[PDB]
DNA sequence: CAGCACGACGTTGTAAAACGATTGAGACACAC
DNA sequence: GTGTGTCTCAATCGTTTTACAACGTCGTGCTG
């Protein structure tokens, strides 16, 4: 049921506005980006991107969720967090984040898949 | 459905006896999306019409249809101290017929869901 | 049918270990021409291969990755034979069907 | 005759390869 | 001519059985 419900809100709302005025629910999901089910990791990756691409003020502090998903063992996960580092680049411009987007990426020119 | 809603609006006393076969046939439909799409809607859109015998059975529901003949007036010229001349409990009689409706309606669309 | 009942350290020990660079995964492709012997005949030449990464195997057809019980019908289907085979004699055990 | 060796043979408890039931994502449509 | 809505291809998360490796059990071959 925990993995029908955040696949469900992956699409459901189609406005991140819910999370305007619960930022606790953010803090909710935030939380589990680190679970064991890699089913759920990437909804976690797909919500995340969508909340950034209009509340756009959250650079920083969301950032972090993001490329810790890049050194996982599911490919599912680090197939999906890639692209949303692409969106991220050009959105962003502040070169100090922009850096650490590269580093992650050249580090995983080679990859067992 | 239109001799099918006839039938059900003006004889109440097998009402739900074509009731307890025509979701039966709803068994019999075609399974795939290409047939089941049929006649299409005036705001663009295209359903199976099968559909539409259900909302058809309660699109009747028994409406009522004498509106008029149960108050000995029409509207007063001031309402707001006191109805002159109607009787707010004949006003008041109107819920008695919309029971025979409203507790109807959910009633047969509870046979169904 | 061979390599079947590997582990961890067998399906690492039939790739290359070298200075190159660590290499991940390992495929072999084999290209027949049969007229008829095997029954799909509307491919005049088919082609096989099975490719091996250090946590996956897959079999194939003509780039179609089917799974094994497949391949192994197919096989079958053919003048192939699954368990060890007679016209098959590997390096020194050549003195085998004189001694069983 | 009888005692030792020893080597194939049949159960038995396992761990791992594989198996089927879920999802999301490209390529055919149309039909105003 | 542009969005449509339906059909077909890839990963992953419990099961399952199935190959495999340890362990008594016999039976033939000897040597004293």
């Amino acid at each position: 049921l925990r993995t029908k419900c955040l696949r469900i809100i992956n699409q459901m709302k189609t406005i991140p506005s819910i999370l305007r005025t619960h930022p606790e629910v953010l803090a909710q999901i935030i939380s589990k980006s680190n679970d064991q089910s890699a089913i759920v990791r990437d909804t976690v990756l797909d919500l995340l991107g969508t909340y950034i691409m209009a509340y756009r003020e959250t650079i920083p502090q969301i950032y972090g969720c993001i490329i810790s998903g890049i050194s996982d063992p599911s490919t599912i996960v680090r197939k999906r967090a890639i692209k949303q580092l692409c969106e991220v680049y050009e959105a962003t411009e502040d070169l100090n984040i922009r850096v650490d987007i590269a580093s992650k990426l050249l580090t995983r020119s080679n990859d067992e898949e | 459905f239109q001799t099918l809603q006839y039938l059900f609006r003006l004889y109440p006393y097998q009402r739900d006896f074509i009731i307890e076969e025509s979701l039966t046939n709803f068994s019999h439909l075609p399974t795939a999306r290409s047939v089941s799409r049929t006649y299409r809607l005036s705001n663009g859109k295209s359903i199976q019409y099968y559909s539409t015998l259900f909302v058809r059975l309660i699109q009747s529901c028994s409406i009522q249809n004498l509106f008029d003949s149960e108050i000995v007036q029409s509207e007063s010229k001031s309402t707001e101290a006191l109805h002159s001349g109607n009787l707010t409990e004949h006003l008041k009689t109107v819920e008695s017929i919309l029971s025979k409706s409203r507790h109807e309606e959910y009633r047969i669309a509870n046979h169904i869901v | 049918d061979a390599y079947t009942h590997l582990s961890r350290e067998e399906r690492q020990a039939l790739l290359h270990e070298g200075p190159g660079a660590t290499v991940m995964s390992a495929y072999v492709e084999v290209t027949f021409a049969n007229a008829d012997n095997r029954f799909p005949t509307g491919k005049s030449e088919v082609v096989l291969r099975r490719t091996i990464g250090l946590k996956k195997d897959e079999y194939s057809l003509d780039k179609k990755t089917v799974s094994k019980t497949e391949v192994i019908n197919l096989l079958e289907s053919a003048g192939f034979s699954r368990s060890n085979p007679y016209y098959i004699v590997p390096q020194g055990r050549v003195t085998s069907l004189t001694n069983a």
